[PDB]
RNA sequence: AGCUAGUUGGUGGGGUAAUGGCCCACCAAGGCGACGACGGGUAGCCGGUCUGAGAGGAUGGCCGGCCACAGGGGCACUGA
RNA sequence: GGAGGAAGAAGCCCUUCGGGGUGUAAACUCCUGAACCCGGGACGAAACCCCCGACGAGGGGACUGACGGUACCGGGGUAAUAGCGCCGGCCAACUCCGUGCCAGCAGCCGCGGUAAUACGGAGGGCGCGAGCGUUACCCGGAUUCACUGGGCGUAAAGGGCGUGUAGGCGGCCUGGGGCGUCCCAUGUGAAAGACCACGGCUCAACCGUGGGGGAGCGUGGGAUACGCUCAGGCUAGACG
RNA sequence: CCUGGUCCACCCGUGACGCUGAGGCGCGAAAGCGUGGGGAGCAAACCGGAUUAGAUACCCGGGUAGUCCACGCCCUAAACGAUGCGCGCUAGGUCUCUGGGUCUCCUGGGGGCCGAAGCUAACGCGUUAAGCGCGCCGCCUGGGGAGUACGGCCGCAAGGC
RNA sequence: CCGAGGGUAGGGCCCGUGACUGGGGCGAAGUCGUAACAAGGUAGCUGUACCGGAAGGUGCGGCUGGA
């Protein structure tokens, strides 16, 4: 009955591009837009639309990966290698603006919800806000 | 600031009296996790005004009588026995841990 | 040619009718300090051969380490099955603080300025593959964004 | 465990087994023998360790080790204990304090001195 | 206290050469110059690789037995410089430098380390007016390393200051030789020093 | 693993610099407990201190702040 | 104590009987002068008190030092205490003789049974030095109670299986509140310590000054994404 | 005859009413206990014959509880998949049980095997996860001492927790 | 009136100790047997029951961590 919808999300995409996928469909929340709305707009993604499957609102996500490679296992390095949840259903954890993440020193976003918006390390720290401190992506 | 509360009144048996139950979150310190606790105030009562099921709020008020350190400030909003259930069943539930 | 300093050698051995064999491994890292380093394992019948096999597929095997300012680009942690390692860049003026293994590793690797843990299994041998696959996993802000370009 | 779980058990403190009731946590004891044996060594070893039974000033007793090589212990000898099993003997668990009160040092003993308590000697 | 004994005996085991001694290190015999190996019993003996350790202990070990300074003050040293913000490689070196006892042999006026601190110590030296007989003193930028009245017409301090007339001395510093009279300009550069010792090594040797 | 007879609350008194079951009559039958009541063990609490990458863990001698005690126990007098 | 001093005393220790070592170490040569000897000798002490003025604001004058003849300054001036730990591996430092599972070592793994770098003595070496070791306790290594940061098929670890109370956890959209949550302001957070600078004692320890911070918590204002609550709708869960 | 769970098909109804679950309650193989039946075969105990150095065993001839039934206890287990439950996601191949379809085919539930990716100390696991995630419960923290002792509760006892 | 405490009486917990008794740990080379590890020479383990100098045996049912 899905706990947290986004952990399964951020879940669905992690599982996907393990295999290398044209897209997957997370079902849609408004929330999980603006959370992919970011994946994207800070290059993770190709992006995403909105879609259906019997009257049912997914959001189909297209993934984005790496160039082919030489060698044995020639698999693509990934464009989302790291992909964790943090302030579980379980467990929120908050963050004070000077609390903020500095992940994988700048190499990494800090997805992070906030009163204004849901923002990301920097545009946390540069708006001078923090909060639900979603999750981390790399 | 004549610290305030929230809360529920779960015994109304008294004379003059009323025992609130107080309910408060936190993080926890060590493991964060947000954490319900609570505790019960004897509220002066006065006016036997106020019944049972009321959430109401109480004041830090001057020491009534022992164990009586709040009076009724004002009423929340009567008819809230499900709560008062939640209450007396964790109650009931202390017979069966015993021997 | 490169540095090449000897991890560990061991005396290993099996069983037959008669009496017990022996046979010898040999860890061995391989470095010119331009953020070049090779890991290379060998096993053969004598101390001396075996060393040589080390350095031989340690040149083999090697990899590009993305330095900076002497240092790393950013912090990782890789299991190697059961031996974790923890590399965590220092700023200017630190030293090389870990344990023979990912020392003797990091030291060719040009590094300088790193903190870091062996966690799990301290095996020198699965140690060792912990820290290169470790490097071997390292990126720049370039080849990063380099992978988010669209 | 979940974290809720850690919120009610909660973790658990590990807390540690004196390996010597020296008592009071004293740095040393002082004690009276009372036997003075010659004990026999355990697995792969062999020997004739030289012990004492010792009674304690906290109404103990213990058996207890003579370092070095010779001594002067008899059944009524103040000494003093202090502390250090010997991977052997079954049994000991505290060595005795070589060179105060009725024990002695060393005799002729030239090299580590501290331990065996033997004083320096003069060179002429 | 620092050291005293057999020196050239260091200038052995430690292998690279050192001039605990000033003149004599300097001749065909500073026993160096003709026994390269660490001294005892065994010297001339198939050396064996030194454990990592080893390395580590001998660097500092070189490094601390050049100043002949107490483990400690050198350990005190050390930590002093983590603490203070900036390169702890560099810095360690900064202070062992600025050491009074040192200053006054890099300023000329004494032949060896040794000699230099008795010479300090008897407050021979002096500076910015008053005497200070504190080998351990550390002397900051720009100040007045003289030598005492009393000190000028020393039969020692004539020999050892005489060659040193018009001798380069080191960058970080200045020397009037006519007054007997140095000046400690600035903080020294890891390069101004060279000595024969990984400062890394000894960072490590004390992150064990 | 149940606890409680001044026990919980109320009326009126006494008392104090002052609130209050602090105390006294009278009335009501209440108060507390697994969010651990009751009981047992140990302990003066803090600013700090030691240790540790830190999170923690340990600790409260000196100095500073507060409390408690003055052979064991009780009591009141004088008095701001 | 510092500079110089042999292709390098003796004595002792190895020795393949050439030799090697302690070792520039010593002797020995020079100059420097801890101690001690003599004289000089405080900061800490300026108020109370007295005259004028008004006993006030302002001005001036005088007494007072326990430590103490101490510190410190100046002159003279003698080469003038070294010890403890270890040297199988962890872990730096190696050879002789003695010993023979004996005497003993020992934190662990272990050493000693006639050739012991592991006992005991010696030479030698490593380490630290007015100290070095040992014992006891705290934290660390221990990521071995794991929030950071562990786990349970066979290594320790899934309850013999259900049912369900409390509690923990809660699908899509709209709005109200704004408890959590986030930001701003103000109060508080004594001082001492800690930390950054600066200086006071010949340095330092100690010590003065100045600055900078501290989660917390009270108060005022704001934000409304996520969590909570109240209100309306939906049908992908669940039920029928 | 009475009755439980369960899958499918139609998309009708309700509109989150959910998941988990300390305690609690119920169930819980065999053996065992109580009362009363029952008793052919088998069969602890026990008796004999062999074997054997012995043979309180293995093999042979006998044989009592018990094995069956009713009612009440007991509450353990290699109670095993040695794998808590719910949900989402992550190649297929094959055979098999049982449903539905404009049925050489597709789709839903269940039971096996081989195996992508991935996990794994290895063995192995792998859409019936031991993968990737979230929720909640339970449990581990060196071996022996020891599931022992004491206490406590439960049981007629054995004994259980 | 209450009241330090003293007294009488009856309970609760904790410590030490005690003829004797139960098993338990350890102990370089003791007595009896051979149970288990290889089909362990009767596959093993197992809960229960009974029995035997001892390991153990046997009955019942179970697991394969056997065949
Ligand atoms: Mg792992
Ligand atoms: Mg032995
Ligand atoms: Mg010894
Ligand atoms: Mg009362
Ligand atoms: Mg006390
Ligand atoms: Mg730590
Ligand atoms: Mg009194
Ligand atoms: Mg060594
Ligand atoms: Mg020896
Ligand atoms: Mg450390
Ligand atoms: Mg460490
Ligand atoms: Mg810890
Ligand atoms: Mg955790
Ligand atoms: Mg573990
Ligand atoms: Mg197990
Ligand atoms: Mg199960
Ligand atoms: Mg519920
Ligand atoms: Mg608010
Ligand atoms: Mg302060
Ligand atoms: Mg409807
Ligand atoms: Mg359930
Ligand atoms: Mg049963
Ligand atoms: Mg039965
Ligand atoms: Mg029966
Ligand atoms: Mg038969
Ligand atoms: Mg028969
Ligand atoms: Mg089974
Ligand atoms: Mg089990
Ligand atoms: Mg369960
Ligand atoms: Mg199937
Ligand atoms: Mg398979
Ligand atoms: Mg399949
Ligand atoms: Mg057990
Ligand atoms: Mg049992
Ligand atoms: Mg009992
Ligand atoms: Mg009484
Ligand atoms: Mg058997
Ligand atoms: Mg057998
Ligand atoms: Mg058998
Ligand atoms: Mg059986
Ligand atoms: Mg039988
Ligand atoms: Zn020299």
């Amino acid at each position: 009955m899905l706990t947290d919808p986004i952990a399964d999300m951020l879940t669905r995409i992690r599982n996907a591009t393990r295999v290398y996928k044209e897209s997957t469909d997370v079902p849609a929340s408004r929330f999980k837009e603006e959370i992919l709305r970011i994946l994207a707009r800070e290059g993770f993604i190709k992006g995403y639309e909105r879609v259906d499957v019997d009257g049912k609102p997914y959001l189909r996500v297209y993934l984005k990966y790496g160039p082919r490679r030489q060698g044995p296992d020639p698999r693509p390095e990934q464009v989302i290698h790291h992909i964790r949840r943090i302030s579980k259903p379980g467990r929120r954890v908050y963050v004070g603006v000077k609390e903020i993440p500095r992940v994988r020193r700048g190499l990494g976003i800090a997805i992070l919800s906030t009163s204004k918006g849901v923002l990301t390390d920097r545009e946390a720290r540069k708006l001078g806000v923090g909060g639900e401190l979603i999750c981390e992506v790399w | 600031p004549k610290k305030v509360l929230t809360g529920v009144v779960v015994s109304d048996k008294m004379q003059k009296t009323v025992t609130v139950l107080v309910e408060r979150q936190f993080p926890h310190p060590l493991y964060g996790k947000v954490i319900k606790r609570s505790k019960k105030y004897l509220a002066h009562d006065p006016e036997e005004k106020y019944k049972l099921g009321d959430v109401v709020e109480i004041i830090e008020s001057r020491p009534i009588s022992k164990r009586k350190r709040f009076r009724v400030l004002r009423l929340v909003e009567s008819g809230r026995m499900d709560l008062v259930e939640k209450y007396l069943i964790r109650r009931q539930n202390y017979e069966s841990l015993s021997k | 040619d490169f540095e090449e300093k000897m991890i560990l050698i061991r005396r290993t051995a099996r069983m037959q009718a008669g009496g017990r064999r022996f046979r010898f491994g040999a860890l061995v890292v391989v470095g010119d300090r331009q953020g070049r380093v090779g890991l290379g394992f060998g096993k053969a019948p004598e101390v001396p051969l075996a060393v040589q096999k080390a350095g031989y597929y340690a040149r083999r095997n090697m990899v590009e380490v993305p330095l900076q300012n002497g240092t790393i680009p950013h912090e990782i942690e890789v299991e190697f099955g059961a031996s974790k390692i923890v590399l965590k860049p220092a700023a200017p003026g630190t030293g090389v603080i870990a344990g023979a293994v990912p020392r003797a590793i990091l030291e060719l690797a040009g590094v300088t300025d790193i903190l870091t843990k062996e966690l799990g299994s301290r095996n020198p041998i699965n140690i060792a593959y912990a820290t290169m696959e470790a490097l071997r996993q390292l990126r720049t802000k370039a080849d990063v964004e380099r992978l988010r370009k669209g | 465990p979940t974290i809720n779980q850690l919120v009610r058990k909660g973790r658990e403190k590990v807390r540690k087994k004196s390996k010597v009731p020296a008592l009071k946590g004293a740095p040393f004891r002082r004690g009276v023998c009372t036997v003075v044996r010659t004990v026999t060594p355990k697995k792969p070893n062999s020997a004739l360790r030289k012990v004492a039974k010792v009674r304690l000033t906290s109404g103990y007793e213990v058996t207890a080790y003579i370092p070095g090589e010779g001594h002067n212990l008899q059944e009524h000898s103040v000494v003093l204990i202090r502390g250090g099993r010997v991977k052997d003997l079954p049994g000991v668990r505290y060595h005795i304090v070589r060179g105060v009160y009725d024990a002695a040092g060393v005799k002729d003993r030239k090299k580590s001195r501290s331990k065996y308590g033997t004083k320096k000697p003069k060179e002429a | 206290g620092r050291y005293i004994g057999p020196v050239c005996r260091l200038c052995r085991r430690e292998g690279v050469k050192l001039y605990l001694k000033g003149e004599r290190c300097y001749s065909p015999k500073c026993a160096m110059e003709r026994r390269p190996y660490p001294p005892g019993q065994h010297g001339q003996k198939r050396a064996r690789r030194p454990s990592d350790y080893a390395v580590r202990l001998r660097e500092k070990q070189k490094l601390r037995r050049i100043y002949g300074i107490s483990e400690r003050q050198f350990r005190n040293l050390f930590e002093e410089a983590s603490k203070k913000k900036g390169v702890t490689g560099s810095v360690f070196l900064g202070l062992l430098e600025s050491r009074l006892d040192n200053v006054v042999y890099r300023l000329g006026f004494a032949v060896s380390r040794r000699q230099a601190r008795q010479l300090v110590r008897h407050g021979h030296i002096t500076v910015n007016g008053r005497r200070v007989d504190l080998p351990s003193y550390r002397v900051r930028p720009g100040d007045e390393i003289a030598v005492a009245e009393k000190s000028r017409n020393l039969e020692l301090i004539r020999q050892n200051l005489e060659a040193m007339k018009g001798r380069k001395v080191g960058p970080w510093l200045s020397l009037d030789v006519e007054g007997m009279k140095g000046k400690f300009l600035r903080l020294p550069d890891r390069e101004d020093l060279a000595l024969p010792v990984n400062e890394q090594l000894v960072i490590e040797f004390y992150s064990r």
